[PDB]
This record gives C-alpha cells, structure tokens and sequence, in this order.
RNA sequence: AUGGACCGCCAGUGAUAAGUGGAAUGCCAUGUGGGCUGUCGAGCCCCACGCACGUGGGG
C-alpha cells in the first residue's frame, strides 16, 4: 500500500534553493531547462514541521535523525521527488543596491551594489509514502495513521525557508491528488516533459493536462487505487483524478480513512 | 367603452395573445343572445417585437408582469350623422359552405371583400374596406384550450359617414367580422 | 516583504526627453541633451507577513511589539519609494487593503493573479473581484479561524469573503491588531 | 533497498539624482441616377339559426 501524493503549487517571485552561486537549482528536462526545488530541502522543512506540530515516528516516516546516530533504521521509506517547474523558465536577474546611511560630500556612492537571481513559477512536486513497511516497523498502526495523516498536512501547507524575507513566498497548492495504490507508486512527471508555452498562466493548463495523464496512465494499467482531489478551482472537472473533494484536509481525511 | 394603448412582451401565437388579454382583466362578463352577436376588442398593431396592440375594453386593465411600466389610458363615450370621420378595421371575409369529407372559408377578389363588408356596415355607416385578399395559431398545451388553425385577416380603411348613430356605435361596440378574440373585429373611428 | 508585481501584462512603456540649452544659438538650435527614460504604470499587487512571535521575542514586551505592527501595517499602507517622484508623482493611497490574522501560517494570494488580466478595461475593480474570489476558494480550501477583514475604496461590491468591512484603513488597522 | 540509505546554501541590502521635441504648411480642379408602373374563393372545433343556398356566436 503507497500513498502518493501530487500537487501543483505555483510560486510568485522567490529563490527558494540556490546553487553554490546565487542561482536557484535547475533541472534540463524535456529539452528545456526548468527551476526546481530540490528534494532535501524541501524535505527538511516537511520533517521540521511535522516533528514540531507531533510534539519514533520521524525516524520510521523520514528515516533518520541527522544529528543521531544510526539506529539501525536508516531509510525512511518515505521518497520525495525533486519540485521542478511545469514550464521552462528563465533565470531572473535582480540588480540591488545597499545604500550608505551616513552622506559625505558626495551623494549615492550606495553602500553595496550586487545582483541576485530569482525566478517564479508552477512547480510540479510529488511524494511518495510506503504505508505497508512504515505499520510493520513502526508497530501501532494508529501511530502510524495520525503520523501518516500529519505527514501529508505538512506537506501541503508548508514552503521552504530561503529568501523568504525579501520575497514572501508563502503560498498554498492549486491542486493535490492523493492517489492510494496498491500496485505501485507513479509520479505524473512526464505529463510535463513538454513543457507548457506561455501568455496565459499555467495552473489551469497544467490541471487538465495532468488529468490527460491520469486518464492514459489508468486506461493502459486499469487499477483498483482509490483516487481523489482537491482543487482551488471548480471551472473544470477533471474525472481522471478521482472524486474530487471539498477541501484539503478533507480530502487527506478520505484518503488516510482509505488506507486502513 | 374605453380605450388603451398597451403591449405586450415575453406572444409567440395568437391564443396566448387572448389569454394575455383575459388574464389582466378580473371581473369578466358576458350577456349573450341566441344568433346576434356577444358583448373586449383588439387590434394587432406592431408584431415583430413584442407587439404594441390597441384595445377597446369595457373592464378597467392595469399592468402586469412583464407589462409596461405604466398602468395609455383613455375611457371614452362616443357622433353626428352626415359627418365624415376616420374608420379602420381587420375582419376576415367568408363563405362557408357544404365540405367534402361545414366549413368557414366575385364573389378572394377585391369586390366581393368590398360587397362583404358594406354588407357588415348595412344601415350602420357607409364606409370603404381596404380590400385584402390572403395568419397560423396552435393550442399551447392547454386543455380545453382550441387546437390549430390557420386563418386570413383583411383591414380596411377612411372616413365612413355614418346613417344611424346608435346602431354604427352599437356595431364598433359589438365588433365586425368573426374571429374578434384573435385580432379581428375592432373598429377604429376619428373626426375628419 | 513581498516584491509587488502587476496584476496585468505590461509593456515597457518609452518617453523620449530633450533638455533644451537656454542660451540661443547664433545660428544652430538644437536640444542640450536627449535622450529616453522608460516609465510604466500599472495596479500592483502587495503583500506582506509579521511573525508575531518573532517581533515579541526580539522587543521582549508585547506592548511595543502591537506599537511596532500597527506602525509597520500603517507604514506598508502610506509609503510610496519615491524613485523620481520629482518627475512623475506617483504618490497614491491603495485601492483595496485586506488584513488577516492567521494562526497556522501566512498565505500570500499571488496565485490568484498568475493569470494575467487581459485588459481594454479598468483592472482595479476585476483586480478587488478575482482576489475575492481567491480568497473565498482558499477559505473553503483550507478551512481556519482568521480574523480577517478589509477596508476598500470601491462601493460596487460587497467582497463578502475578505471578511468584515471597515470604513477606514486606522479603524482596519486598529481592530486586527486589537485583534492579534 | 542502487558509490547508495539519512541529507536546506543561508542569514543582509533605495539604483539613485537632473531634463520643451521644437520651428513651417489649401488636397485642390471637373459631374442627371436616369428612364418604365390601378393594390384590386379549404380554414380545424363547439353551439344557436336556417328557405340546407347559406347567417351568426364563441374558441
């Protein structure tokens, strides 16, 4: 039993990862580069705020404390894709000036002149939960059902910590799919491996077009996964993904009522 | 009698323009003899939008829904003889007669239309019929509420000297030519 | 402190300038120096979070932590960063404000405006409506105890969702911080 | 359970100050929209009358 979840979260001007430069972390895919987020950091600020909203669950979900030592258990069974950008996107250049406070006889020899990059866009993230492994190790499948339960809130309200003060990045998905499988776990990756043109946003484009994966994927490998998913938009259906659901954390509810 | 320039909005057949002229009107009566003819009037005056109507009325009508956004309104008491005054008028001319299979249908033409009518008139007022000489309706659904037709309307028009004064007013009152409950009978009369 | 972004597509927009010489010329007249500076205008979005948390641990008393917010939150309303002012006089009040009180984490309403508005038409009232609605499908979405509430200048419609409306930015202002 | 498992590149920052695109300018000269012309017998049902030729009432 994997629970997997998908969802499409856009994010406004930030730099949320950056390079050993100041560049934020990039994926060439599909012919077209593209930013991304990358797994560990993202995954850092999952277990950050789980571990702090639960109060060894952490070691069994996530699989080791990085400052313990190892206890035996070092994979967490948990697997988090790289968040990369449904569209191809270009490196944004954003030139700043810190400014001297003190005035000589001279005016606007500024205190700093630099640039930073930054950039923006719809990242398509996903994740991965081995429910079977993570009862079997953890003991007490109710621990396990709050622990797996809290695990998927963090993982949708939650955004990294990076540049966050001067760009404030904090936003909610625009879709998440919560598909609970039996068969095996599939991330819905390639439906953006031609990345979408632009002019006119991508949310919308990148639902329906998520929806015709989901549609192939389940004609070619009929399965008995139970599917559903919560949208901040009610304009299109999309039948592929499941029973859609009035809310998030509703729709976490069903799905985790679903695994056991 | 009384006179109102109303119009009605959204008419698609002719019995819902009936209706729509009862529905406005409460107190409804009606003194009948055996053979003469029953004692509203209607005239169809602009029809392909909404359709703007003249109707002569003895009850009082107030706007309804969809009505306009006014209760015009005039009542009237009516008319020297020898004196010349406007007329005005749509009827349908007929002959019925023995069908195959009785049926309401010089004699057609532009005379026998003109000898129809100043057979209508008689010794009431002397007058000239604009000669026609060519409307569908189906039931909405209704029960009880007619069926389909087919029909032809003819309107006629001028000053029209009147012989006997009750009795040409008896004849605007009472209506001219059958079919007065979908758009026929009424008759228009102005000085000269 | 969000970086403000138009809520519609925008062309650089190109002024061609010539400072003229004042002295005539006996002969040739020309300009002193021309050249051209870009300028544009547009109905910016803005947003902006405060960590109540971390302002009452960095001044210790939560008396001047509340001074310090309603004075940022009235600061982040009347300020303007006056770049060549002299020149365009830019200063203007905001056309719609909405303060939330969140207690499990900020949410910036960027999103709602990815979509780019397309125009021919005054942006500021389909601007106020789209973030509306925005805000009405993220409250369903993600359900919370907020106090919210907004203060706008337009009185075509009620924008139910952004909460209680208030007459005024200071009466917005002083009843979400009274309420935090 | 893969030279792998566990794994943040990250804390900070006004691009500033200054500026006429300006001087001159008729789209002008020419043209029938013409001949022709009176607006003068099916129609589905109920009922009343009838000299069953046909009249009238209502829908």
């Amino acid at each position: 039993t994997f629970v997997d979840i998908h969802a499409i979260q856009t994010l406004p001007y930030s730099n949320i990862n950056r390079d050993d430069l100041g560049s934020p972390k990039t994926v060439v895919y599909g012919g077209k580069e593209r930013t991304r987020v990358s797994s560990q950091s993202w995954k850092r600020a999952v277990r950050h705020e789980v571990e702090a909203r639960l109060g060894n669950v952490s070691v069994n979900l996530f699989g080791r404390m990085l400052a313990e030592l190892p206890s035996t258990e070092v994979d967490g069974a948990v697997q988090f894709a790289h968040a990369f950008t449904v569209h191809g996107t270009t490196v944004e250049v954003d030139f700043f000036t810190a400014v001297d406070d003190i005035p000589k006889e001279n005016d606007h020899g500024s205190g700093h002149m630099n640039a930073g990059q930054f950039s923006a866009g719809t990242f398509y993230r996903y994740a991965n939960v081995n429910l079977d492994r993570l009862v079997e190790n953890t003991g007490d499948a109710q621990t396990a059902r709050t622990a797996v339960a809290e695990f998927l809130r963090a993982f949708l309200s939650t955004v990294p910590s990076g540049k966050q003060n001067a760009t404030a990045a904090m936003t909610l998905p625009d879709l998440v799919h919560i598909a609970v499988r039996f068969d095996r776990p599939i991330s819905f990756a390639p439906a953006f491996e031609t990345a979408l043109y632009g002019s006119d946003g991508y949310t919308l484009r990148a639902c329906q077009e998520l929806n015709n994966y989901a549609e192939r994927l389940r004609e070619v490998w009929p399965d008995d996964a139970i599917r559903g998913y919560a949208t901040v938009e009610n304009k299109t259906d999309l039948a592929a993904l499941g029973e859609r659901y009035d809310s998030y954390p509703a729709l976490i509810d069903a799905m985790v009522a679903a695994a056991f | 009698t009384w006179l109102t320039k109303i119009v009605p909005d959204l008419f698609r057949t002719a019995g819902n323009l009936h209706r729509k002229l009862i529905r406005l009107s409460s107190d409804l009566g009606e003194e009948r003899i055996a053979n003469p003819r029953q004692q509203l009037l209607f005239r169809i005056e602009e029809t392909r939008n909404e359709l703007y109507l003249l109707v002569q009325s003895h009850s009082p009508l107030r706007v309804d829904r969809l009505g306009p956004g006014y209760h015009q309104m005039r009542n009237l008491d009516p008319l020297d003889k020898g004196s010349r005054v406007r007329y005005r008028i749509v009827a349908s001319p007929t002959k019925r007669l023995g069908r195959s299979e009785t049926q309401r249908l010089t004699w057609l033409r532009g005379a026998a239309a003109e000898e129809w009518w100043h057979s209508r008139a008689a010794a009431n007022g002397l007058e000239l019929l604009s000669t026609y000489a060519q409307d569908d309706v189906r039931d909405p659904g209704t029960a009880d509420r007619s069926r389909k037709i087919r029909h032809p309307a003819v309107r006629f028009d001028g000053e029209a000297v009147i012989s006997d004064v009750d009795a040409v007013r008896h004849a605007v009152l009472n209506g001219i030519g059958r079919g007065k409950s979908y758009g026929c009978g009424l008759l228009s009369l102005a000085l000269i």
